[PDB]
């Protein structure tokens, strides 16, 4: 039941620079291993037996460690390195894993491409009414979405979901769904979603 | 290359049983130890089981010992995980992995993990998703973004593709969010305005747990 601690849980890196991720153990261990998990796929082995590169892993990755302190270093960060990194030990039962450190890649601020969609006729027939807004390919991750119905902000019934950072352009995308009842929807005409950060990108439609 | 494919996941009531399978290829299965691992809904990685090359020895963490049994049928090049007396703490995406192995003066940890099979332990019944097309309300752009809303299903997961998978570029499938005990998810795809609606764009959604398959055409309003 060896506890592997990875801190900070989230680190930020600039393109081309070197960064080191650490893993401390609650008990001395002979070796440490490291996995990389990218969006939508299972963990992939990066380093085994503390410092050995797994097949197909770029040489910009390296590892070192001993006792209760181990680390993983990326010589020069690339966009494709946006992922979660986990340490792991199997020197003692039960085999255990660190909580993981997410590596975020820095880039230029970018406004999102916003698209708003009214409830489909199909959903209306079922008695429901969802209004959807996509905020695609923006940066930084922290963005605020605001829904307005007939010019007034609507806060309740909103579900927001962010994608993992993109491996190619280092941007993020988010989906915001405003859930109303069909009658509620039919009681108003103007629907708007605003994307703001620090100026905003606004899209809207009239039910009629 | 080495390939492991898990199957057998599903929704099971607490206290129930489920048997997972893992078909292996790309290496001599019989000469390798094998393991199971899992990723919890909180995204934590956990080791689940380990088995010797011939099946004569098995190891487990205390969390599943006595309830889970890892086994293998070398003749079928398949690994199994029989789960019983399932608990909510067992809900997770289960992965098949090659190893771990002692060799070449090196210690090789579990590798070549499969993409996994999902298991949800809950007393709630399965609910199929309602799949709705998202088409622009109002053209004013050289690129048009279309979407698919996969609403009110249980449990996770669902699979979403565009045009049977032939359309893979410019896609963003978002993580599902829970509301009133049901999950809702969406996916967007951006294509050249000259390709839609002059041509067809369809969202293909599958929800295995409810035997649901939907191929929703996105048509202009």
């Amino acid at each position: 039941d060896i506890v592997l601690t990875q801190s900070p849980a989230i680190m930020s890196a600039s393109l081309g620079s070197s960064v080191t991720l650490t893993c401390s153990a609650s008990s001395s261990v002979s070796y440490m291993h490291w996995y990389q998990q990218k969006s939508g796929t299972s963990p992939v082995l990066l380093i085994y037996t503390t410092s050995n590169l797994a097949s197909g892993v770029p040489s910009r990755f390296s590892g070192s460690g001993s006792g209760t302190f181990y680390s993983l270093t990326i010589s020069s960060v690339e966009a494709s390195d946006a992922a979660d990194y986990y340490c792991h030990q199997w020197s003692s039962y039960p085999w255990t894993f660190g909580g993981g450190t997410k590596l975020e890649i820095k880039r230029a601020d970018a406004a999102p491409t916003v698209s708003i969609f009214p409830p489909s006729s199909e959903q209306l027939t079922s008695g429901g009414a969802s209004v959807v807004c996509f905020l695609n390919n923006f940066y930084p991750k922290s963005i605020n979405s605001k829904w307005k119905i007939d010019g007034s902000e609507r806060q309740n019934g909103v579900l927001n979901s962010w994608t993992d950072q993109d491996s190619k352009d280092s941007t993020y995308s988010m989906s915001s769904t405003l859930t109303l009842t069909k009658n509620e929807y039919e009681r108003h005409n103007s629907y708007t979603c605003e994307a703001t950060h620090k100026s905003p990108i606004v899209k809207s439609f009239n039910r009629s | 290359e080495v390939k492991l494919v898990e199957s057998g996941g599903g929704l099971v009531q607490p206290g129930g049983s489920l048997k997972l399978s893992c078909a292996a290829s790309g290496f001599t299965f019989s000469t390798y130890t094998m393991s199971w691992a899992r990723q919890t809904p909180e995204k934590k990685l956990e080791w689940v089981a380990y088995i010797s090359k011939g099946g004569g020895s098995t190891y487990y963490p205390d969390t599943v010992k006595g309830r889970f049994t890892i086994s293998r049928d070398n003749a079928k090049n398949t690994l199994y995980l029989q789960m019983s007396s399932l608990k909510s703490e067992d809900t997770a995406l289960y992965y098949c992995a090659r190893g771990a192995m002692f060799g070449n003066d090196f210690k090789y940890p579990m590798d070549r993990w499969g993409q996994g099979t999902s298991v949800t332990v809950s007393s709630a019944a399965t609910t199929p998703p309602s799949v709705y097309p998202l088409a622009p309300g109002s053209q004013t752009n050289s690129m048009v973004t279309l979407g698919c809303l996969v609403k009110g299903y249980f449990p996770e997961p669902v699979t979403v593709t565009w045009n049977s998978g032939s359309l893979s570029s410019g896609v963003h499938t978002f993580p599902a969010v829970l509301k009133s005990d049901l999950y809702t998810l969406s996916s967007s795809v951006t294509v050249p305005s000259s390709v839609w609606p002059s041509e067809t764009v369809t969202c293909n959604v599958a929800h295995p747990a409810s035997s649901t398959t939907v191929d929703k055409k996105i048509v202009p309003r």
